[PDB]
């Protein structure tokens, strides 16, 4: 296994052999088929692997902060009918459609 | 003006610079490091070879009782052993039988392989740094050798220059070092007079034309048997004559980034790790004026087809229009790319290619002709083998680094829902707008 | 370098196909196959006169 450093081998009294890596098997290109993550296995693989993975985090932390909003949103639109007795809020659920909207 | 560079210690690969005076042409010029070694300390502890017992004849103190007088011999040893009993052509030399003792003694020493074959035992700390480099100075491939530690400085060719000092103070030897003939072990030797015996480490001197020589040979002197007149003496094994084996290798093979050892004197050329500063110095005799240069227009560069591999795997193919006739040089301004060639002769309206390199996959990037900018765009290949034999010189790169559609990519995923958060936001403060206005 | 393709089995129509390295330019690439002789395996039962 050659290191991203380099190797050297040698054998016998010969004069030994200097080899280095290169640019992967390269099953990739970059298209809507992606095959980008293939280029990444050059550039470190399993290493900024970590870095793919913490975006796929961040993604799910945004759209958890989505769900965040989405319950402080229909806590908060619950807030103006909490149970305000006149049983009849066209302009308040007809403007705001959030839960059950037959609810006058 | 005066340029100072710095190159990391790699052989193999021309570094470029750009000495820019101003109000003068830009300076593109080359260096190549070729050989760099490292001179450590010469001080010779001692000298150790291979010893030979010598050993007297014995004395049959016939019915008598013998002893030895105790000369000061390095493992000087004797015994006189009593009842011995000689065979010879008439049986037993001697007639009585009681008393019949035998003086036996024996000591040690050197031998003729101390004259040209041992081993040296050596004291080195920390060295000097001695190089030779090649630079392309306008069309003289020109080569200078000087041993770099910032305090040496050369002129040659309107070109002074002061090259190290080193960065990195490492260096592939410890204390302790022994050589033999054609190589070095970096391995802790006892001290000498301190030699274990039986070991390797034994019998010693300091000079190799010494009279006196330390030894630890553990020589005991046993029976002879009825008859055999001789020395039952015990073998004193020596390191050298079973050094061969458990020499593991010599440190041309365990040295850490390449380095290569060479004895007499024991110089380790290309260890090559860290970097140089060099400073370089040079009068207007080679600088160019800039308007005497000729300035160029209608920078149209492209790249018919760039490949991300170590070879030049870009020709860059780039139509201009200068003023006038004459030498042209030409840089790469970010270290993305690399560029073979130094400067090129341009007339006129004419076109010229170049042979570049990078390692990412696509860049934009923006080269000076001349104090000219010209920026040209690539989206490159990597090569189908997978081991080359030289080292490439792009490949120095970051990880924030510029792509194909890649980034529209993570331009595109990162959308946002922040702004409905501020929806939220704005319900939440259209409900709060009755009685949140004090605090 | 390398390259791999299908041809269907017709016989007397010529065939291009493209290879194309990267770096270099492309090349095209003309054959015509002429014959596909089955040569099935064979063992004598018997003969009849
Ligand atoms: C050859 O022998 C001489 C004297 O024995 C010694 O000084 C010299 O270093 C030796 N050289 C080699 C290459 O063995
Ligand atoms: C200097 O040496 C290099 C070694 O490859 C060669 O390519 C270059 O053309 C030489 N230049 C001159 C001016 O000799």
């Amino acid at each position: 296994t050659v290191p991203t450093e380099g190797l050297e081998v040698t054998w016998g009294n010969n004069e030994p052999y200097k080899y280095w890596p290169q640019m992967s098997t390269n099953g990739t290109a970059h298209g809507h088929p992606h095959e980008i993550i293939l280029y990444y296995y050059e550039l470190y693989p399993t290493m900024t692997v970590v870095i793919v993975s913490v975006a796929s985090f961040v993604l799910l932390s945004m759209v958890g902060t989505a769900v965040g909003m989405c319950v402080c949103a229909r806590r908060r639109c619950i807030t103006p009918y909490e149970l305000t007795p006149g049983a009849t809020v066209p302009f308040l659920l007809s403007l705001l459609c959030c839960v059950r909207t037959t609810k006058a | 003006y005066e340029h100072v560079t710095v190159i990391p210690n790699t052989v193999g690969v021309p570094y470029k610079t750009l000495v820019n005076r101003p109000g003068y042409s830009p300076m593109v010029l080359e260096m190549e490091l070729q050989s760099v070694t490292l001179e450590p300390t010469l001080s010779l502890d001692y000298i150790t070879c291979e010893y030979k017992t010598v050993i007297p004849s014995p004395y049959v103190k016939c019915c008598g009782t013998a002893e030895c007088k105790d000369k000061s011999l390095p493992d000087y040893s004797c015994k006189v052993f009593t009842g011995v009993y000689p065979f010879m052509w008439g049986g037993a030399y001697c007639f009585c039988d009681a008393e019949n003792t035998q003086l036996s003694e024996a000591h040690v020493e050197k031998s003729e392989s101390c004259k040209t074959e041992f081993a040296s035992a050596y004291r080195a700390h920390t060295a000097s740094a001695s190089a030779k480099l090649r630079v392309l100075y306008q069309g003289n491939n020109i080569t200078v050798a000087a041993y770099a530690n910032g305090d040496h400085a050369v002129t040659v060719k309107d070109a002074k220059f002061v090259v190290g000092p080193m960065s990195s103070a490492w260096t592939p030897f410890d204390n302790k070092i022994v050589v033999y003939k054609g190589d070095v072990y970096n391995m802790d030797y006892p001290p000498f007079g301190a030699g274990r015996p039986g070991q390797f480490g034994d019998i010693q001197s300091r000079t190799p034309e010494s009279k006196d020589v330390y030894a630890n040979t553990q020589l005991v002197l046993q029976r002879p048997a009825a008859g055999t007149v001789h020395v039952p003496y015990s073998q004193a094994p020596s390191g050298f004559k079973y050094w061969l084996k458990e020499r593991g290798a010599s440190l041309q093979h365990t040295a850490p980034f390449g380095c290569q050892i060479a004895t007499n004197p024991v110089r380790a050329v290309n260890c090559a790790v860290g970097n140089i500063p060099i400073s370089i110095d040079i009068p207007d005799a080679a600088f160019t004026r800039v308007v005497d240069a000729p300035s160029v227009t209608d920078m149209s560069c492209e790249v018919p087809a760039c490949t991300h591999s170590s070879d030049f795997g870009g020709v860059a193919i780039i139509k201009y229009t200068a003023s006038k006739k004459g030498k042209c040089a030409v840089h790469s301004m970010t270290n993305a790319v690399t560029i073979r060639e130094a400067d090129v002769e341009v007339e006129g309206n004419s076109q010229l290619q170049i042979s570049f390199s990078t390692a990412l996959a696509s860049a934009e990037f923006r080269v000076q002709v001349c104090s000219t900018q010209v920026h040209c765009a690539a989206a490159c290949h990597p090569p189908k083998d997978h081991i080359v034999n030289y080292p490439a010189s792009h490949t120095t790169l970051g990880v924030q680094d510029i792509s194909t559609t890649a980034m529209s990519w993570v331009q595109k995923i990162t959308g946002g829902v922040g702004l409905i958060v501020a929806v939220a936001a704005l319900i939440l403060i259209v409900v709060l707008c009755v009685s949140f206005s004090r605090h």
